[PDB]
């Protein structure tokens, strides 16, 4: 993974949130780790993690609960605004925004600002030519209006300089957490079933996320028939990978599960 | 357009009776946010699940994740219920204790 | 911390 820290603020307006649920949810991810969290109901910002609690204030989170409520207004014409745009009424709509900035595993520095409708790509800013760029006709006027002033100029310097001095805090904060490696407990288990065995790695608990798991047969690496769900979360922040493999039954012996994680000093070799 | 959830089910720790662990069940890449994912235990809406609230990836699709405190049993059976507009009726994914 | 965009 080339990003070393990442900040990642995200945001959901719904017209069809469910019965009782929140039309309007945002929160906040450290190195993928959700840190923050604030909805259209509690109408309140609030701490996810015990290192982010301990070291902030009540002004910072009133702060953070003004912004919230600032971006909730906002959605709520917004809806509206692109429903008009698309000529469309009633139905299901979403607005989605995504920002926040990277470093990366040489001293690199990445900023974004992106927004969605109805889940597809509507625009999304171009800080290097400070300009927004239009995915669809219907958010040119909104390219417009928000090139119109300062937007852009404080866009820019957020994404740059605050966002990235905060990411630099917080990492500070939580790095006894976000800096740990939690070995990944691993079960293999096989299921006889139909004319064929389906041999199962589970990886258990890992953290961090990235990891390499994989089938071997007679020391050799396979490849065929090998199906993965990709990586998981666990509700602790921990995650979870399993991957499969189809063999002919009695071949069980002669199949090994491998994992690479950075809290392993040793790749794992795992049988049946 | 709709994205159908491609759900997993899948146990905090490897399961073994009688000791305590954490079920979960996992949904994303869908749309709309829109859903519902239900523990079920014998047949029965699990006790003491918890939801994550609504977030998504960077694709853009919605994802959440549904997870309850328990003891596995051989002898009871575990699962996850899922409804979405994307699915015509409800799908169930059962969880293989794997012991 | 958020940083507030604006109206669409």
């Amino acid at each position: 993974e080339f990003e070393l820290h990442t900040l990642r603020y995200i945001s959901t307006a719904m017209t069809d949130p469910g019965p009782g649920q929140p039309w309007y949810v945002d929160v906040g991810y450290v190195d993928g780790e959700l840190f923050t969290h604030y909805n259209s109901t509690a109408r309140r910002a609030v701490p996810r993690t015990e290192w982010i609690a301990a070291n902030t204030d009540q002004q910072y989170w009133d702060s953070e609960t003004q912004t919230s409520q600032r971006t909730e207004q906002i959605d709520r014409d917004g809806l509206g605004t692109l429903q008009r745009r698309y000529n469309q009424t009633g139905g299901s709509h979403t607005v989605q925004l995504m920002y926040g900035c990277d470093i990366l595993e040489d001293g690199t520095i990445r900023g974004y600002s992106q927004d969605a409708y109805d889940g597809r790509d509507f625009i999304a800013f171009d800080k290097d030519t400070m300009t927004f760029t239009a995915a669809v006709p219907e958010a040119v006027p909104t390219k417009r209006k928000w090139e119109e002033g300062d937007y852009a100029e404080g866009l820019k310097q957020y994404l740059e300089e605050t966002c990235v001095e905060w990411l630099r805090r917080y990492v500070e904060y939580g790095k006894a957490e976000l800096g740990r490696r939690e070995r990944p407990e691993v079960r293999v288990w096989g299921k006889e079933a139909d004319g064929i065995l389906t041999l199962s790695c589970r990886a258990h608990g890992f953290y961090p996320r990235p990891i390499a798991v994989s089938w071997l047969k007679d020391g050799a690496v396979q490849g065929q028939d090998a199906q993965s769900g990709g990586i998981v979360p666990n509700g602790d922040g921990t995650y979870h990978t399993w991957v499969t493999i189809d063999a002919q039954p009695g071949d069980g012996d002669k199949y090994q599960c491998r994992v690479e994680h950075a809290s392993l000093p040793q790749p794992g070799l795992y049988s049946w | 357009f709709d994205l159908t959830p491609k759900v997993q089910v899948y146990s905090r720790f490897p399961a073994s009776a009688g000791t305590k662990n954490v079920l979960n069940c996992f949904a994303a890449g869908f749309h709309p946010p829109k859903i519902s994912i239900t523990l079920m235990k014998d047949g029965v809406p699990m006790e003491g699940a918890q939801y994550s609230d609504m977030s998504f990836n960077d694709d853009w699709t919605f994802q959440r994740l549904v997870h309850a405190d328990f003891t596995p049993s051989s002898g009871s059976t575990y699962a996850c219920k899922v409804e979405h507009e994307t699915l015509k009726e409800p799908q169930v994914y059962k969880w293989d204790p794997e012991f | 911390r958020r940083e507030v965009h604006t109206y669409y």
